[PDB]
């Protein structure tokens, strides 16, 4: 179908998001005392959120750059 | 774009600017010349003496031409953006 | 800005049928043009045609040769225009341009021009008109394609060819034995690319009557065949098949 | 393939060349030099400039740009979410249906200017043509584009600037600035024509046709 | 939900495009191009426009937009304060007055324009319209609306320059500059009357009848 | 202004009109353009239209072949208009255009150039009205498209073609041995595109009947029946099939 | 002959790519129990990506440096 990007944008932070609440269960449940759950896990999903995130930000503030350099133009 | 093209724009523009302006120029020609006659004949005078029927002039003809003026040059204009897009090639 | 091309346009076919009535068999020649606007800017444009209609001098007809004149003549005339888009009308309907069916001429023309071979052939043996012939000729249209990558072999060492070659060989003497060896070559090869012709006969079939002089004797009978079967160009691997019969005419 | 290094190293980068290449490599050229000559005609800004005409060209060149995009999403963005296309074939994937917009707006002539200036060899077909010789092809033919629409958009208001002059002229009015009385009367022309909505519409017209 | 991650990353993105896209999306636009045009008459600037006219731009919008900002909210603020609302619905719940609101000054056939440029298919209602189509829409029926207004504004001061010049000419002021003759009694006329006052009352009253 | 276009129009209009007036079987002949639009936002621009009325000569009708004709020229004449919209109505109805049963008419041609070859050889034997032939054919109109791609096989050693080869060998002496052979290898590859012909003969069906002289002799008969094998060109592969009788005629 | 720096900068980063992808395959081959490969070959290979990765982010940013610089200024 279209394209729609404020869709787009939608979609990926809420990417982010669930990944962060994912990584932020795991580590609920490790410091909570369950079975299954690593600590090799918790600290790579941990990371792996992190990482996300960061990519997340710079995304965010090249896009912002971009759109005060379009909109700073002289018509 | 060809200078064919842009010759036949101009002279569609003059002849609607011609057009619009018609009215205004023929009544203030005929006033001023009516009372550039009876300039003469008591030539009497000051400067012009004709100003202020110009000024009725170009009122009555505001009013009476009026319509068909503002829809012809709303026409033309209406025109010329719609089939801007068609013209560049 | 636009009539001036209108004026260009009918002036230029006034012209074109000033030249085409001077061009013998013809009288008179009212053209159309079609131009499709040259836009700069997009890219995909379209190819111009052309419509004549003449009048022929009464009683005469153009031979395919004269149509490819007279479609040349119009087409090279026109700026752009190829060939195919003229299309031509006689003074009385008739397209003499056939721009799905004329496969089925060109078969009959080719069937023709064996069948009269043939004839031409067996005519001075047992007369002008003692002999018939029919050609029924198979035609290939698709259009065939290849593309063939021959290779050599070159697992004959004597006569391989080696790039890079590395070979190690060790033994101890309970012997231990070792040899590795790593081979790189260069291989010979063949390309070929045809583009196979849509056209060709794949099979022929003739059939020829003779008539009698009383039968002919079957070696005259063996040499007719044999010349009726030299010219078909009879291939056997074709599957061409050939038969002549004696009997007389009615 | 690349590798979540060099992947997310052409992507920032990406991004970082997107104000400039990409809004001047698509649209955006033509409609913003429009905005700014019909707003020279009219007199004043009368629009600001950074915030309603800039942002209105935005959304206008989205507009257009939709079924570009469109067609680059299929092609590029649903196959490289994870099977048979990762950033190299994806690259002219997604260049391709842009390629064809470009060489559909690009003069007949202006790529013969930049390619014969490159040294570059004979070209069998449109789809032979680099990105190289399109760009400051389609850079160059846009700004052609741009010129002729903004002389069509200064024909009307030169027309209600000498009638008005001539009026008067006529009338005597020797030292009047007619400039003053043909302002209210050039928005005049431009509102019952209805002037913003014919000439964002015409724009997009005038872009694909 | 989200997770104080993209919650105060979409905050911060949100204040940034503040300026430019909220200001030109809600009012002070018609605002600001009236104001403009006003200076244009009247002669010479003199009301510096970097400050004072920018600045009760601002104030009348504010003013205007309080109750679209009330019901904003109302619906969002209080129930986003950390009860089943969490800037998913926050979004959406305070957009719906705002639609509504630029849906009522939306002209009627912008929206069509950019809705048959959007290749969208049919509408159901004024509720089906997407923020996509309605930010253009609103912006183009905001500067008609502008110009109209600019009109009705131009007309008196128009008078006064016509005037002044038709007395001068009669009385044989062969050449005299009427247009700093003509400067004063606009002033004139624009204080008597109490302009500024009844100015920004009729644009309130206008912008939303 | 806009008069200009439109006047252009009934020009153009016009002067087809004078053209197909100049064609024969025509007393009056006028025609309707019909240039679509500029279309909105879509670049499609669909094709244009033209409808011709054409009062023909009092008792003439004209074939296919003259509507071909002038609907070729027409098409040809307008600028960029596909010949299929050219519509042509005669005095009284009739539409001339049918805008799929083409097929049925080449299938009747194919038949009929078969059926008029076997009486042309089959008339000198037995007489120009002694025999009677009938043909029903099958035609195939269905689009075939095809990719063969022929590899030739390299089991063999002899016929392999090896790129490259790495071969290992180590052996110990209660023996431990190794053999590692990687090899790659070049192919001989061969790629047909086909694209075969649309309205190829698939199965003739040939029906005969011979008059008496008194029924024709039994060699008589089985010559007859070899001569319109061949005529057909008969393929047993194709399953064509051939029925030739003897009986009184008329 | 032609440079077409494009061409140049997809060389550049096809190499960046191509050696850690050896790096990870070999990583990859290590840990999987594969004889052969050892780990002192492992870790400087791994180092080696790492510094051929970093003296591409650093061209990339003098790169981008180079053309915001450039492109910041008035014709």
């Amino acid at each position: 179908s279209t394209v729609s990007f404020a869709g787009q944008l939608h979609a990926a932070l809420d990417r982010i998001s669930d990944r962060q609440a994912a990584a932020r269960v795991q580590a609920e449940k490790f410091t909570l005392g369950e079975p299954g759950i690593a600590l090799n896990d918790v600290m790579a999903d941990m990371q792996k959120a992190s990482v996300s995130m960061q990519m997340g930000i710079q995304v965010r503030n090249k896009l912002v750059a971009a759109y005060q350099e379009v909109m700073s133009m002289q018509v | 774009m060809t200078p064919e093209s842009v010759m036949m724009m101009g002279t569609e523009a003059m002849k609607v600017a011609l057009a619009l302006a018609a009215p205004l120029l023929l009544v203030a020609l005929i006033t001023g010349l009516i009372i550039s006659i009876l300039q003469a004949a008591t030539q009497i005078n000051e400067m012009t003496l004709s100003f202020i029927p110009k000024i009725v002039a170009v009122f009555i003809a505001i009013i009476v031409a009026g319509p068909w003026m503002l829809n012809l040059l709303l026409d033309y204009v209406r025109t010329l953006f719609s089939n801007l897009p068609y013209i560049i090639g | 800005q636009f009539s001036e091309q209108v004026n260009y346009q009918r002036a230029l076919e006034g012209e074109l049928a000033r030249t085409i009535e001077t061009l013998g068999p013809v009288k008179s020649a009212r053209v159309h043009l079609a131009m499709p606007k040259p836009s700069l800017f997009v890219r995909e444009q379209k190819s111009p045609s052309a419509s004549v209609t003449v009048t022929l001098e009464p009683g005469r007809a153009l031979d395919e040769g004269q149509i490819s004149a007279v479609v040349h003549l119009v087409s090279s005339a026109v700026a752009g225009l190829p060939p195919g888009n003229v299309t031509l009308v006689d003074q009385s309907g008739h397209l003499l341009t056939q721009s799905n069916d004329a496969q089925l001429k060109f078969a009959n023309d080719v069937e023709s021009r064996i069948q009269r071979r043939i004839e031409a052939i067996l005519s001075p043996i047992v007369g002008n008109g003692n002999v018939h012939a029919q050609v029924t000729a198979q035609l290939d249209f698709a259009n065939k394609e290849q593309t063939e990558e021959h290779y050599s072999p070159n697992g004959d060492a004597s006569k391989a060819t080696l790039r890079s070659r590395q070979l190690n060989i060790s033994e101890q003497v309970p012997r231990s034995t070792q040899r590795n060896e790593t081979s790189n070559y260069e291989v010979d090869r063949t390309i070929r690319h045809t583009k196979m012709n849509v056209g060709d006969i794949e099979r022929l079939s003739v059939a020829v009557v003779v008539n009698y002089k009383l039968p002919l004797t079957a070696d005259q009978m063996k040499q007719i065949e044999d010349l009726t079967r030299e010219a078909m160009g009879f291939s056997d691997k074709r599957g061409d098949t050939l038969n002549v019969v004696n009997s007389p005419f009615s | 393939s690349w590798s979540l290094s060099v992947q997310t190293l052409v992507f920032i980068t990406s991004l970082t060349f997107l104000p400039a290449i990409l809004l001047m490599m698509t649209s955006f050229t033509r409609i913003i030099i429009v905005f700014g000559l019909l707003r020279n005609a009219l007199g004043t800004p009368s629009a600001p400039p950074n915030q309603v005409l800039l942002g209105l060209a935005l959304f206008l060149t989205f507009f257009i740009m939709s079924p570009v995009i469109d067609k680059i999403y299929v092609d590029a963005y649903q196959p490289f979410s994870e099977q048979k296309i990762s950033m190299q074939e994806a690259l002219d994937k997604g260049a391709q249906p842009l390629r064809a917009f470009m060489l559909r707006q690009t003069r007949e002539a202006d790529l013969a200017l930049f390619a014969r200036l490159a040294n570059s060899g004979p070209l069998q077909g449109p789809e032979a043509v680099p990105m190289r010789i399109l760009l400051p092809a389609y850079v160059t033919s846009e700004l052609k584009t741009a010129f002729q629409i903004g002389f069509t958009i200064f024909i009307p208001f030169l027309i209600i600037d000498l009638v008005i002059a001539s009026v008067l002229m006529a009338l005597g009015m020797m030292m009047v600035p007619p400039a003053t009385i043909a302002l209210p009367f050039k928005l005049m022309l431009f509102v019952l024509v209805d002037g913003w909505q014919l000439l964002m519409g015409s724009l997009a017209q005038s872009f694909y046709s």
